[PDB]
């Protein structure tokens, strides 16, 4: 009821 | 194969010879795979993406489907138009086909390219689901120990893995998570850190969510795993145990009973003086959500002696925090008993209380002044919301509660007139 909800992992990566 | 045209490209993938359509192929992965500006939209335009998806099914030749796997993939990793490019040329289920291919680079490439496809949004996330692919997937890590596996290999699917745990509206199909879970309870208790960390996050998907999803999540038992995570000296590692704790202590105050029986408690005297801002602010958001529990998990607080932490991050840090540390006074004084909040003040926390009411944010103003009416009523009960008058008057507090009856918005000077005409 008091409670509040909300350097990350990339979402998509390349290969080089 | 170095630094080949787009034209050259495609009149060796035309060509009607399948060596020459693999060196196209390998010079369209390496001009994918450069540094700056890999020309994405003129591979496309050129329409290449159908043939390297016909390439994919090319059993009787490995070379060009692991060449076109690493091309797609490389298209894939773009903007969101991209990867529906490779959507909609068919690579989903010939991705997926590939997971089963006996050359450990293949599967790997295929693992790599659904998890870009998935990483892009839900709506990709449900359709790589839809197509199959977590049977597959999971197939892979089916073995007695995971450290047979090579390093880079588990890498990859933990992360792909953490894509399709990843996003809302909507979040993962309910009975996909149940399906995921259990590997994903296993890859927390590898050793390798990155691999630890893309679990971290994949827990902390799943927990960003109602209580019924925390639940699943509690119910597998990893909290305590989570815990220990949490005291790792890897950043990687803590900021996204971090978010799944704070995620769990949104949920019920059962649910965040367990965080506090875990033994989460004692790693936050170094979370709230960590010297990464954000580690300290989350680790605030997470203190004011538990502060927001039961009078007995506020003495939990008390007893690992965390007020005076909250009063040092509210005297100095980063102004996030500082307003993260404001909501963590306020619900601590909302639900305490009366003697926890004579502790309160007795750790010092009304300097600093006043202090941030010269803070330019109508909000902390809102929120501390909320939290001073709480413990003058604390005072009242006491008979003493005399000394605590005086205590505010004192350090410069009268000065700037009076000044806020000028404020602007409405909500600020109505509370303030209401603290001067009673207790001033």
């Amino acid at each position: 009821e008091s409670k509040r909800v909300n350097d990350s992992s990339p979402a998509k990566k390349t290969r080089r | 194969t170095v630094n080949w045209s787009v034209e050259d490209i495609v009149k060796g993938i035309n060509s009607n010879n399948l060596e020459s359509q693999l060196q196209a192929t390998q010079a369209a992965r390496k001009l994918l795979s450069r540094e700056k500006q890999p020309p994405i939209d003129n591979i496309i335009r050129a329409g290449l993406i159908p043939k390297f998806v016909s390439f994919l099914g090319k059993t009787d030749c490995s070379p060009i489907q692991f060449e076109s796997a690493w091309a797609l993939t490389n298209i894939a990793s773009g903007t969101s138009e991209q990867t529906k490019a490779v959507v909609d040329g068919g690579a989903i289920p010939a991705f997926i086909s590939l997971l089963a291919s006996p050359h450990a680079h293949i599967s790997e490439q295929a693992v790599w390219a659904l998890g870009n496809i998935a990483g892009d949004g839900s709506a990709f996330r449900d359709l790589v689901i839809k197509h199959g692919a977590i049977d597959p997937l999971l197939a892979l890590l089916a073995v007695p120990d995971l450290s047979t596996l090579a390093c880079g290999y588990l890498r990859n699917l933990t992360w792909t893995l953490s894509n399709l745990c990843r996003n809302k509206n909507p979040a993962p199909p309910l009975d996909a998570v149940e399906q995921i879970l259990p590997t994903l309870v296993r890859l927390l208790h590898h050793n390798d850190p990155e691999v630890l960390a893309d679990s971290c996050w994949a827990i902390s998907y799943l927990t960003d969510g109602p209580n019924e999803r925390i639940e699943m999540v509690v119910k597998k038992g990893v909290v305590p795993q989570l815990v220990k995570l949490l005291g790792a000296t890897e950043l990687p590692i803590v900021t996204p145990a971090l978010r799944a704790i704070g995620n769990i202590v949104t949920g019920t105050d059962e649910q965040t009973q367990k965080v506090i029986d875990a033994g989460a408690l004692a790693v936050f005297p170094s979370l709230l003086t960590n010297p990464k801002t954000n580690i300290q602010k989350e680790a605030t958001w997470t203190m004011s959500n538990i502060t927001a529990g039961r009078q007995d998990q506020i003495q939990q607080v008390v007893n690992h002696g965390l007020v005076p932490f909250l009063v040092g991050v509210l005297s100095k840090a980063d102004f996030k925090t500082q307003k993260e540390a404001a909501w963590a006074i306020t619900n601590y004084t909302s639900g305490g008993t009366v003697e926890q909040i004579v502790y309160l003040v007795h750790c010092g926390i009304i300097e600093p209380l006043m202090n941030l009411l010269s803070a330019k944010d109508t909000k902390i103003i809102q929120v501390i002044l909320d939290a001073i009416s709480n413990i003058f009523q604390a005072a009242e009960k006491l008979g003493e919301t005399e000394k605590l008058s005086i205590m505010i008057e004192e350090c410069g507090g009268l000065d700037k509660i009076e000044a806020l009856q000028r404020h602007e918005n409405e909500s600020v000077y109505k509370a303030s007139l209401n603290l001067i005409e009673k207790y001033f």
